[PDB]
């Protein structure tokens, strides 16, 4: 089971971060109650054509508060490779109803952010 | 699928089909991966095939390669009837689900 | 070179294989968009080395910008420096590997 959305890829030295209010991915089939959750940095280690293990660019995946690989973490929990985002008016309640994405039944939404939101240096389009 | 028909002139029809030569490095169980790399790792794939459909081809190939020796695998801990029910991830050296000359086959997706 | 395939009836076809490469530029946030619009699309001989391809992309940048060099110097951009820097092409995983979508930068990736 996977993120409902595609990933933000970190190409610079600096981790993913969002100003208060910013960062929740756009998706209809969500009331303002549901605009809260975390991005989780994945690790991708694949061997290259030369046989040596490669550390590929980190991918950050959004999950709704109370869902996915860190469904246990309370909002704002300080932990490496986890950042929190909430749109104003979201509710500190697990988003069980939105759950996680099943890759067989559903393609992942493209992650787009309302224009104007700030991405750290190193994150592209 | 269907060869593409490309037409020149009054009546000349060239039929063109496109393929990728895919070589898979298997990463399912280290104790048997090398037999898989030797037996069922070469494929010729139509450039438009969806990778999750090519995955199914590869899956069927490891099971077909492994039925004959199923009884040497149970002591190892390997149950083919559960291997045959599992999800096969195919991806390139960048961890993308994209056909490539060299791909990896694993039971666990590239992002972790 | 194009491969010649010879058929019955003295019909010969020349075939050549390419890869569609789209570049996203990350050289200077102030002009990246015009680079994206004007010199981002490439058709590349299959098997081309990423190093050779970077020289090609670098040339297209200079070529594209020189007719507006006088408008860039007010922006702090000297095309003669640009003309002689190293350009970094890498894929969505940070790999110096030719791919359908790549990034172009003055600094190696992560």
């Amino acid at each position: 089971t996977a993120s409902w959305f595609t990933a933000l890829t970190q190409h610079g030295k600096e981790d993913l971060k969002f100003p208060r209010g910013q960062g929740v991915p756009i998706n209809t089939n969500s009331s303002p109650d549901d605009q809260i959750g975390y991005y989780r940095r994945a690790t991708r280690r694949i061997r290259g054509g030369d046989g040596k293990m490669k550390d590929l660019s980190p991918r950050w995946y959004f999950y709704y508060l109370g869902t996915g690989p860190e469904a246990g973490l309370p909002y704002g929990a300080n932990k490496d490779g986890i950042i929190w985002v909430a749109t104003e008016g979201a509710l500190n309640t697990p988003k069980d109803h939105i759950g996680t994405r099943n890759p067989a039944n559903n393609a992942a939404i493209v992650l787009q952010l309302p224009q104007g939101t700030t991405l750290p240096k190193g994150f592209y389009a | 699928m269907a060869p593409t028909k490309v037409t020149f002139g009054d009546d000349t029809v060239i039929e063109v089909q496109g393929y990728k030569s895919v070589n898979i490095t298997f990463e399912l169980d280290e104790r048997i991966d090398k037999v898989l790399n030797e037996k069922c790792s070469a494929y010729t794939v139509e450039l438009g095939t969806e990778v999750n459909e090519f995955a199914c081809v590869v899956a069927d190939a490891v099971i077909k390669t492994l039925q004959p020796v199923s009884e040497l695998l149970t002591p190892l801990g390997i149950d083919l009837d559960e291997w045959s029910m599992a999800t096969y991830y195919l991806f390139d050296e960048s961890g993308e689900f994209k056909l490539a000359s060299h791909m990896y086959c694993s039971f666990y997706p590239p992002d972790e």
